């Protein structure tokens, strides 16, 4: 890896800066709010009595926690057709509003519930726009809704000037007027009563019994946000480099008990220059710090390849107990591959704090390097020492004084 | 009358702890020494952006307040009200007395007369601040409750108001009133504006001190 | 720059070999450091003492003499001048030498200087007593050798009296203050630099990249890219400039170290 | 960069401490001019005559 | 289209010859700084006894 | 490399590097550094037959979005919620292609 750094066949004596050591996490633990309101649908789906066909009923689910597993996957349904969206991802979306239009059909009345048909029902009782975004559920009840003789209830119109708009409700009870000849009220040939009803029996074949339907539309007007699907979470660790969101802040490290004290609507705390260094769980609502994880630069010491291949490596500030012979703890990191002796010589290679390497003693070995000898001088109140020789010395001392001129053509390169 | 504020108004930016660390931030304030109204005891004021709003009292004159754009129908409004039980937030289309109150038997709300299309429900001496707010569809409330020793005058000192409510409502808003209960048997509006502040935390993580950096050059 | 993220690195590696200078030229400050105090302080052959008597001729020296009942051995005056002065990708190295080895070389350099006048730094160090080194002295800068002998203990109370006031003139070192202050003001700034979109829609790599789609992605990525470097390279370009003025100190305090102290100027 | 212009202030607002950075760094040259002048010319304690 | 490809690489390159070209202004300042120590030693060495 | 194949009208903006929808999710997908060039005209008059050509297919289940350039002929019965499918169609198990 160092001949691979410096592109090279030969390494000279040295320390180089090969690469990185970078602690690996596991596991995405998730975190958020305690599963409180989580829209009590138990009473749309759950009702004791429904609403005819004619005028159905209307309610405007709002913010809230929904779950449309518990819905999706309640195999319950006979019916549960999703239109803008499909019903898996219904969980992972936000939206305005949600409502819920409840009512009594018939058994093969449920395919006029869907955008783009044509018959008595969605020509004027019900109509979906074409563009519908929701989903629409629908179970038998014959058990419920069909008692002996005939529930004559559930009624339904059959006659109406012009088909309705999407959404649009008409309850009214004027005598239709078929021919031209006007009715002042009363029936008669040409002037018919608008309203019918299903005479559910309990002997009447599927097709014929009746079933509730439920058609949830989402809609997104233009406010700030709404009642949305629910998230999931776990269970947060400690002591271990983690990948970590708390809802919503995104993180990676180790996850440490605190001891310092938020005030009681404050989520998470930050440092100067400002990065993210406490959190508080959603859940349990304590605080937690989180130290970035290991991490530093590692170092080839190596006496160069001219003289052995042996190496010996230097981890960057990191105690020697989360590395992954010779293992050996400096105040500049941990080394390995090289011994610590007792002796103290001239310094070779610099590894940091007073610590220095040589190829010696072979293979590496470590120690604290020598100031110098040590010299004592016999002083006294009254002692002196004068030279009774010399010598003449010759030393050399080299400087730079110049370097190489060099032009470019910025237009040429 | 008109009154001197002189170091008030100051709240919580935002979640997040903090320690001793001259944070600096850019956002709606009340400046320091601001000319604030002053009303005895009322009328349809303005909004234009947030409000702070205190109020003196050991009894309850001051039972909430209402907003919207034109506190009646054709248009929906928020209403925040305080029988002798409990808070009771509240948002429909409504028809608001032009001088709405509550009395104090104890038999009162004269305050409006509908309630349709609601939106939103809830239900469940002193100096009492509130720095109301208003921004993408969220109508944020930060309040503070500190005890005078005088009754009923505008006092000195600092308290940061900390963050109360958040409700995702949607409704625009350009004016706002007051409900008080009535005889049978005090109270400022500032406004905010954008500035740059300088917060003191403690090692807490409270405000105890601040700078407004357009004040004077010291400053 | 990118941080983790994995998007980054392959459209960074676009770049070329702009990182690789740029650590070079990181590690070439850091390794011009270390021979700042290597000439400055490593001037001394041995590690010379001095003798367990005082006798100096009247002269006290004991306040800038090393101290022996402390795990640092610094003197007092090196005591009352040292109470008076993890990140993403940054890290701070340790120097080569403790400062235990810095004291260490100081008293060795003092106790030549009191015991040997100038001699151990031409050569080996050759004793002689203190009041006749300070008749020497005399004599370089043209006064008469008695003037010294007639005066010595006047001479010595002078002495005494301006090295005890220096202590209370210390219990100044801005110029040793603004170094440090320079420093961390000019590493906090890059970390400050982290928090900036530079015109993309935001300035944190995963919420970019958890709200678009990769062609999308990529765009914002781009820019991000480019003012993380632009701000590490305006870091590293004034690291360079400051180390300059470091090393011009340094080679100043090396030249008053073997004039002033090793000789008489 | 920007010359009065409110449009162009803003935008320059997403580039951080760029500005702040360039006056301190020719802050301190403009300071560091006096002191030049002071340490060649001001040896003197007295004004003599 | 190629106007768009061409000023990334207008770009890069320009940096990267801005950064050769002060790289060598701090380098020069140090030769320059040993030549002037070397020209002190040949007057206070070479021509006189220092 | 040539390929080719019959499409809606409005899908024609879904073959282009870097896109979504049920074509180039899991039909056809172009890589991102895409080198050539795509080119579609209208046929009405030839696929288009009176009463309805059901006879034009397309993929829209699948478990994982495709590679680029890779193609998927399978027929096996979609399973949409967790209840194993066995081989019958049914709730949460469709067959995967539409016409
Ligand atoms: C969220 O729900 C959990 C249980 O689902 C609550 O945990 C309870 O905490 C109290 C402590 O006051 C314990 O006495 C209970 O035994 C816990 N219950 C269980 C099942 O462990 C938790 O308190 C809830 N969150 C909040 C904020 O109250
Ligand atoms: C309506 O309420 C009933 C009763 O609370 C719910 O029926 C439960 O369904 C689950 C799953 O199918 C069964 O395990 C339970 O045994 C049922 N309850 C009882 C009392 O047996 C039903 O899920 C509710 N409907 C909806 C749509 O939530
Ligand atoms: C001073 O030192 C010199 C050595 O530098 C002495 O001369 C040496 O003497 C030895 C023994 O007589 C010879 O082996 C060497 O060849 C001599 N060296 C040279 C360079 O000629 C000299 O004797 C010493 N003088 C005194 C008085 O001790
Ligand atoms: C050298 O000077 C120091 C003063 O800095 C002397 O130490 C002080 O001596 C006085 C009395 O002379 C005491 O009151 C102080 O408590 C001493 N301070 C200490 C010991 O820290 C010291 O005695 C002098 N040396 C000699 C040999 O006289
Ligand atoms: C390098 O190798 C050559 C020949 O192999 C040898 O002469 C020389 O001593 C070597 N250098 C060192 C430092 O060992
Ligand atoms: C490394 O961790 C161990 C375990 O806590 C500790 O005893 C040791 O002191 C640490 N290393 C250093 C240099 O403090
Ligand atoms: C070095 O000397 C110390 C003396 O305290 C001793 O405890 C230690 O074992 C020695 N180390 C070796 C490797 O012999
Ligand atoms: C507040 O403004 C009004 C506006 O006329 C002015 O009369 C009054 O003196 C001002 N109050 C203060 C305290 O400046
Ligand atoms: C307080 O006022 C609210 C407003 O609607 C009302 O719902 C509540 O019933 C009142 N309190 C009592 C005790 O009636
Ligand atoms: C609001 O109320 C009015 C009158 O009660 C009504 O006409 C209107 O339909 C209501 N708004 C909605 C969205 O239904
Ligand atoms: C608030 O009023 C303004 C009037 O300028 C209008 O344009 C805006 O749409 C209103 N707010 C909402 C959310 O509709
Ligand atoms: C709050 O701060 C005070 C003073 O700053 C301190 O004494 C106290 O320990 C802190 N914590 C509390 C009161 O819980
Ligand atoms: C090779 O096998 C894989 C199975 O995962 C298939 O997806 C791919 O299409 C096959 N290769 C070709 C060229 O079809």
């Amino acid at each position: 890896e160092t001949k691979c750094t410096l592109k090279s066949f030969t390494v000279e004596k040295g320390i180089y800066q090969t690469s990185n050591f970078r602690v690996q996490p596991t596991e995405s633990i998730v975190r958020f709010p305690n599963i409180t309101n989580l829209c009590p649908f138990g009473e749309v789906f759950n009702a004791t009595r429904f609403a005819s066909v004619y005028a159905w009923n209307r309610k405007r689910i709002s913010n809230c926690v929904a779950d449309y597993s518990v819905l999706y996957n309640s195999a319950s349904f006979s019916t549960f057709k999703c239109y803008g969206v499909s019903p898996t991802k219904l969980n992972d979306l936000c939206f305005t509003n949600v409502y819920a239009d409840s009512f009594v059909i018939r058994g093969d009345e449920v395919r006029q519930i869907a955008p783009g048909q044509t018959g008595k029902i969605a020509d004027y009782n019900y109509k979906l726009p074409d563009d519908f975004t929701g989903c629409v559920i629908a179970w038998n009840s014959n058990n419920l809704d069909s008692k002996v003789g005939g529930n004559y209830n559930y009624l339904y119109r059959l006659f109406r000037k012009s088909n309705l708009k999407p959404f649009e409700r008409d309850i009214s009870t004027e005598i239709y007027q078929a021919g031209s000849t006007p009715c002042n009220g009363v029936e008669g040939f040409n002037c018919y009563f608008p309203l019918q009803s299903y005479g559910f029996q309990p002997t009447n074949g599927v097709g014929y019994q009746p079933y509730r339907v439920v058609v949830l539309s989402f809609e997104l007007l233009h406010a700030p946000a709404t009642v949305c699907g629910p998230k999931k979470s776990t269970n947060l660790v400690k002591n271990k480099c983690v990948n970590f969101n708390f809802n919503g802040l995104t993180g990676t490290g180790v996850l440490t008990e605190s001891n310092k004290k938020f005030l009681p609507f404050q989520q998470f705390g930050r440092d100067i220059a400002d990065t993210t260094d406490a959190v508080r769980d959603p859940q349990t609502l304590e605080i937690l710090d989180i130290t970035p994880c290991s991490f530093g630069g590692v170092s080839v010491i190596t006496p160069g390849t001219n003289t052995s291949n042996q190496v010996a490596v230097l981890y960057q500030d990191v105690n020697c107990t989360e590395v992954p012979s010779n293992v050996f703890q400096t105040r500049a990191g941990c080394l390995i591959g090289a011994e610590h002796v007792n002796n103290s010589y001239e310094c070779d290679i610099p590894i940091g704090a007073g610590i220095c390497a040589s190829y010696q003693t072979q293979s590496i070995i470590a120690y604290t390097m020598s100031l110098g000898a040590e010299n004592s001088v016999a002083y006294s109140n009254n002692s002196i020492a004068i030279p009774t020789n010399f010598t003449i010395s010759v030393t050399t001392e080299i400087l730079p004084v110049s370097m190489t001129k060099t032009s470019v053509d910025c237009t040429m390169y | 009358a008109y009154t001197n504020s002189f170091t008030r108004g100051v709240y919580y930016p935002d979640k997040v702890f903090r320690s001793s660390v001259l944070h600096s931030t850019q956002d709606l304030f009340l400046p320091f020494f601001s000319n604030v109204t002053w009303f005895h005891a009322n009328p349809v004021l303005p909004f234009n952006d947030g409000v702070y709003f205190a109020s003196t009292e050991k009894s309850n004159i001051i039972r909430g307040w209402i907003f919207g754009t034109t506190l009646d129908s054709k248009t929906q409004s928020l209403l925040i009200v305080n029988n002798a039980t409990n808070v009771v937030i509240k948002v429909c289309e409504f028809q608001f007395c032009n001088d709405p109150f509550l009395g104090v038997m104890e038999s009162e709300f004269r305050v409006y007369s509908s309630a349709n299309n609601c939106t939103f429900e809830y239900v469940s001496k002193n100096l009492r601040e509130f720095v109301f707010k208003n921004i993408d569809g969220y109508f944020k409330i930060y309040s503070k409750h500190t005890p005078i020793n005088l009754v009923r005058d505008l006092p000195q000192g600092f308290s940061a108001l900390e963050p109360l409510v958040d409700l995702p409502i949607g409704i625009n808003i350009t004016r706002f009133q007051t409900l008080l209960a009535l005889h049978r048997s005090a109270y400022y509006v500032g406004y905010l504006q954008p500035r740059t502040f300088l917060l003191k935390y403690n090692e807490n993580g409270t405000i105890t001190d601040a700078v407004d950096c357009a004040l004077d050059p010291l400053s | 720059i990118c941080g983790d993220s994995t998007e980054c690195s392959n459209l960074l590696l676009q770049y070329g070999s702009f990182c690789t200078q740029l650590n070079r030229a990181l590690t070439g400050i850091a390794v011009e450091q270390d021979k700042n105090t290597q000439e400055v302080f490593a001037q001394v052959k041995q590690i010379y003492k001095t003798p367990p008597i005082k006798d100096f001729g009247g002269f006290n020296f004991s306040q800038i003499l090393p101290d022996p009942s402390k795990p640092s051995k610094r003197s007092f005056i090196e005591d009352l001048l040292f109470n008076k002065v993890k990140f993403n990708g940054l890290t701070v190295l340790p120097p080569l030498l403790t400062d235990e080895m810095i004291a260490q070389y100081t008293s060795a350099l003092l106790a030549g200087t009191i015991t040997s006048g100038w001699t151990f730094g031409a050569g080996a160090a050759l004793q002689i007593p203190f009041a006749m080194q300070m008749a020497y002295r005399f004599n370089g800068i043209g006064v008469t050798q008695n003037v010294l002998y007639e005066n010595q203990k006047l001479i010595a109370n002078q002495f005494n009296s301006a090295i005890g006031k220096i202590q209370d003139s210390l219990s100044a070192l801005g110029k040793l203050q603004d170094v440090v202050n320079q420093n961390a003001q000019a590493l906090n700034t890059l970390v400050k630099q982290l928090s900036s979109n530079f015109g993309a829609i935001s300035s944190v790599l995963n919420d970019i990249l958890s709200r678009l789609d990769p062609p999308e992605a990529e765009v914002q990525i781009d820019r991000l890219i480019t003012g993380r470097l632009q701000s590490l390279q305006t870091y590293v370009t004034q690291q360079l400039i400051r180390a300059a003025e470091i090393r011009a100190s340094a080679n100043l305090a090396a030249t008053k170290m073997s004039e002033c102290v090793l000789g008489q100027s």
